[PDB]
């Protein structure tokens, strides 16, 4: 359900067309892009965080 | 690291920008102007205002009263001729 957040962010991108010279607002969206792109590879990267006592 | 906030800083912005002066100028320029040539008082009579209304407005504006005034001097000294010579 993150697409509503990002859809309203691109809505504010085509509305931040109206204010040229954005200092750090797009950089704040860059920081949420940074850790949101980090968290998905973090959750997909891991194994089930346990020692496999049956086989291993 | 945080939410930056320039979408809503138009509160103390709307004095500083340059067409604000023109906006506050012509909202003052437009209120007290009579709408469509109203309150014209197109007729006035003071025993000679009809002379101005027939001769000295923007519409007629022809040199004929000068002509009349020319004849006025023709009316003036010639009678003084009959008083002098």
């Amino acid at each position: 359900a993150k697409s509503a957040a990002n859809k309203l962010d691109w809505a504010k991108v085509i509305s931040s067309l109206r204010i040229t010279g954005s200092t750090a607002t797009q950089l704040s969206s860059f920081k949420k892009r940074n850790d949101e792109a980090r968290r998905q590879l973090l959750e997909l990267q891991s194994q089930p965080t346990e020692v496999d006592f049956s086989h291993y | 690291v945080s939410t930056l906030i320039p979408p809503k800083v138009v509160s103390s912005k709307n004095i500083g920008s340059a067409p604000n002066a023109k906006r506050i100028a012509n909202v003052v320029h437009f209120y007290k102007s009579l709408p469509q040539g109203p309150a014209p008082a197109i007729k006035a009579n003071t025993r000679l205002a009809r002379y101005k209304a027939k001769y000295f407005d923007g519409d007629n504006a022809s040199g004929k009263p000068l002509w009349h005034f020319a004849l006025g001097i023709i009316a003036f000294g010639y009678s003084m001729e009959y008083y002098f010579h």
